[PDB]
RNA sequence: AAAAAUAACAAUACAGGACUCUUUCGAGGCCCUGUAAUUGGAAUGAGUCCACUUUAAAUCCUUUAACGAGGAUCCAUUGGAGGGCAAGUCUGGUCGCAGCAGCCGCGGUAAUUCCAGCUCCAAUAGCGUAUAUUAAAGUUGCUGCAGUUAAAAAGCUCGUA
RNA sequence: CAGACACCAUGGUGCACCUGACUCCU
């Protein structure tokens, strides 16, 4: 018999706007391009479905004046299968104190990617509306968007990571070095927050350039500081 | 970026620029807002609502946004000796 | 090198011997062997209990 | 990268492709015929032939143990080859000149293990199948 | 003259996840082995690329429109697909267990004298049914609309109504001979 | 190459998952599925077999009177468990031996690499090997390679094709 | 920043090892 608690704390102004209901979605920060320094913010507003995914815990190591020192260098994704992915990487002498590090460095670095359509117009975001890249030493891993029904065409781990996109339908063509999978990862990584980065005709759209929602509610920020 | 005639793809719509063109995504730092308060026509006393104007890091590295805001501020007022 | 003298062939299987282990019940066939393979792996009790195995692990 | 490119040069591309693809170790040497030369298979899938002598290797280091191979001359390519003897205990099954049905063993065309020079192994001791042999499927009638 | 594999090989040799899915589809439809997986595996690939194919065509085509209207067409006479929708869009949603339902197999066991879906392929195997004026054999039969609506006891099935073979006289020799004592 | 068998199926019981009762316990409670003793009707050709059939004649096929399953059966295999690579941090032996191991590798005694047992996995009337070739391979790069330091700008320049 | 500077060879071997959960029931 052993529980585990949860105390919010807020450490910015934007994580009183999160415990008192003023911010409801990571969505806000996203259209916001704020920065996040507490994970439970991301857990006060999902706290489901975000699949941790242990990738590598891969035994590296430092020469020192006594023989030598090694450390576990964990790599802990999270994502739900909505849009919504993220990565830590924990670099720590345990195996558990590196997972349970990077579960949180995950947890705190989630970001949205922009999921679409291969040829489609309607059905609720099957795969991306573009060819995306991305590199990592050399490493370039491309992705190429699918129809329906075709599926997750790729190396195990970037099938792991299209499958937390919710991008289901993808085609695959990677070339570099072939065995660094860390560097395969970061690489696939870089390929999904692209997704957003790419300008479509339908973000040409441009919005109204909202007002820092600090200033917005900083009257009602007025707990010990604004 | 919305799909079909009413129906609306994408987790959100990030933020955009007028300086570059270009748009201010997810987590974006140095990727702000301006908000320039609408000081009032003679009478005095500034008025409320800022006049407000996305600003990304990437005009912010190239050390941009001086003169952009300068292209936003005094170009669609108000502004005084402008 | 250019050496080419057996020593010992079989060295070890004279050493390890063998036997069989009969079907109390049979080895089922093709159809319904791969039949029972699902339903024994989970409906019997429908798996409620346990963690950390694989089907012939002492891990 | 690094080439001419217009609206004449599939000229250039039939050659320069080619020219380049004649630089590549697999497609040199299975195109010069050597792999039929040097090699008894490349030419056949399956030779058969008389074992010369049987062989027992001690292995060059690494993995310290003898591996007890065989030398075979086939008899469609009649070339005095030696191949591994894989069936711990089956050594015992050969002779010389003991008609073996022969292979290459894992690599086509290069040594394996801790062994060097050695490329082939024996499908059937006898021709009559080494692997029932250590299955204790067949005996050899010989 | 002309064969084919009706099977299909994937090409990665050990995929476990997928090995023991491969397991479910055995074991909720009542297959033979992975083969009866691998052979609508080897349709459903070619299905989704046909519809993907006619879906990148130039509309009012008559090789999208004559072909694909019959392979709307097909694809719903076997009650598969049902052409209420009946565009490309949704062809490329369908899957294996659709044609596994449409089997002769499942509709024994969900219509007639089959309690298990081992049962219901015996009932196949074992010609107690007729689907038509058909003793039918063949559990991957995958059915039409009209073939549910005609799958009986077979007249060779003695059980149910039908000419005795040996087994009814053999359940009978169970109570006269086997309770005749002789 | 195609179809796809070597038996289901309940009953029984347990072992429970909802469930209902119960403060829970526990009981009731099926889906059951393994396993039990079994089977119980219920089957089926795998057969055998009159017969009709078949075709040049046949032959097989299908048609079949009739027979042909409660069990260790009418009784599947071929490969793998050191990783890659699924499934033995099994059990025994062996002790860098014997062997194994495409590759990365075990074995030098408390062998997860042997050799076996057992257990498991894998596909399956196939499975495995050999060799061959296609992809993977953007390691021939037309799409679409790389050329400072990993392979790769000629010693430099004119200069034709 | 700005005083004086010689030869000196060799040498060798195993273990850095791939996941999560908290019904101690107090």
């Amino acid at each position: 018999g052993k529980a585990g608690d949860k105390e919010w704390l807020p450490v910015t102004k934007l994580g009183r706007l999160v415990k008192d209901m003023k911010i409801k979605s990571l969505e806000e920060i996203y259209l916001f391009s704020l920065p996040i320094k507490e994970s439970e913010i991301i857990d006060f507003f999902l706290g489901a479905a975000l699949k941790d995914k242990v990738l590598k815990i891969m035994p590296v190591q430092k020469q020192t004046q006594a023989g030598q020192r090694t450390r576990f260098k964990a790599f802990v994704a999270i994502g739900d299968y909505n849009g919504h992915v993220g990565l830590g990487m924990k670099c720590s002498k345990e195996v558990a104190t590196a997972i349970r590090g990077a579960i949180i460095l995950a947890k705190l670095s989630i970001v949205p990617v922009r999921r679409g359509y291969w040829g489609n117009k309607i059905g609720k975001p099957h795969t991306v509306r573009c060819k995306v890249t991305g590199r990592c030493g050399s490493v370039l891993v491309r992705l190429i968007p699918a129809p329906r029904g075709t599926g997750i065409i790729s190396a195990p781990v970037p099938k792991k990571l299209l499958l937390m996109a919710g991008i289901d339908d993808c085609y695959t063509s990677a070339g570099g070095c072939t065995a660094t999978l860390g560097n395969f990862a970061k690489a696939t990584f870089d390929a999904i927050s692209k997704t957003y980065s790419y300008l479509t005709p339908d973000l040409w759209k441009e919005t109204v350039f909202t007002k820092s929602p600090y200033q917005e509610f900083t009257d009602h920020l007025v707990k010990t500081h604004t | 970026m919305q799909s079909n005639a009413g129906e609306f793809v994408d987790l959100y719509v990030p933020r955009k620029c007028s300086a570059s063109n270009r748009i201010i995504g997810a987590k974006d730092h140095a990727s702000i807002p301006m908000n320039v308060a609408e000081v009032d026509k003679v009478t005095g006393r500034f008025n409320g609502q800022s006049k407000t104007y996305a600003i990304c890091g990437a005009i912010r590295r190239m050390g941009e946004s001086d003169d952009s805001i300068l292209r936003l501020a005094k170009s669609h007022g108000i502004v005084s000796q402008n | 090198k250019v050496h080419g003298s057996l020593a010992r062939v079989g060295k070890v299987r004279g050493q390890t011997l063998k036997v069989a282990k009969q079907e109390k019940k049979k080895k089922r066939t093709g159809r319904a062997k791969r039949r029972m393979q699902y339903n024994r792996r989970f409906v019997n009790v429908v798996p409620t209990f346990g963690k950390k195995k694989g089907p012939n692990a002492n891990s | 990268m690094g080439k001419c490119r217009g609206l004449r040069t599939a000229r250039k591309l039939r050659s320069h492709r080619r020219d380049q693809k004649w630089h590549d170790k697999q497609y040199k040497k299975a195109h010069l015929g050597t792999a039929l030369k040097a090699n008894p298979f490349g030419g056949a899938s399956h030779a058969k032939g008389i074992v010369l002598e049987k062989v027992g290797v001690e292995a060059k280091q690494p993995n310290s143990a003898i591996r007890k191979c065989v030398r075979v001359q086939l008899i469609k390519n009649g070339k005095k080859i030696t191949a591994f003897v894989p069936n711990d205990g089956c050594l015992n099954f050969i002779e010389e000149n003991d008609e073996v049905l022969v292979a290459g063993f894992g690599r086509k065309g290069h040594a394996v293990g801790d062994i060097p020079g050695v490329r082939f192994k024996v499908v059937k001791v006898a021709n009559v199948s080494l692997l029932a042999l250590y299955k204790g499927k067949k005996e050899r009638p010989r | 003259w002309v064969c084919r594999k009706t099977y299909v090989t994937p090409r990665r040799p050990f995929e476990k996840s997928r090995l023991d899915q491969e397991l479910k589809l055995i074991g909720e439809y009542g297959l033979r082995n992975k083969r009866e997986v691998w052979r609508v595996k080897f349709t459903l690939a070619k299905i989704r690329k046909a519809a993907r194919e006619l879906l990148t065509l130039d509309e009012k085509d008559p090789r999208r429109l004559f072909e694909g209207n019959a392979l709307l067409r097909r694809l719903v006479r076997i009650g598969v697909l049902d052409e209420g929708k009946m565009k490309l869009d949704y062809i490329l949603g369908l899957k294996i267990e659709d044609f596994l339902e449409r089997r002769l197999q499942t509709q024994v066991f969900k219509l007639g004298l089959a309690k298990s879906i081992h049962h219901a392929r015996v009932l196949i195997r074992q010609r107690h049914i007729r689907v038509r004026k058909q003793v039918v054999n063949i559990p991957s039969f995958i059915v039409r609309l009209d073939s549910q609506k005609h799958i009986d006891f077979s007249l060779r099935s003695p059980y149910g109504g039908g000419r005795p073979g040996r087994v009814k006289r053999k359940n009978a020799k169970k109570g006269q001979g086997g309770a005749g004592a002789g």
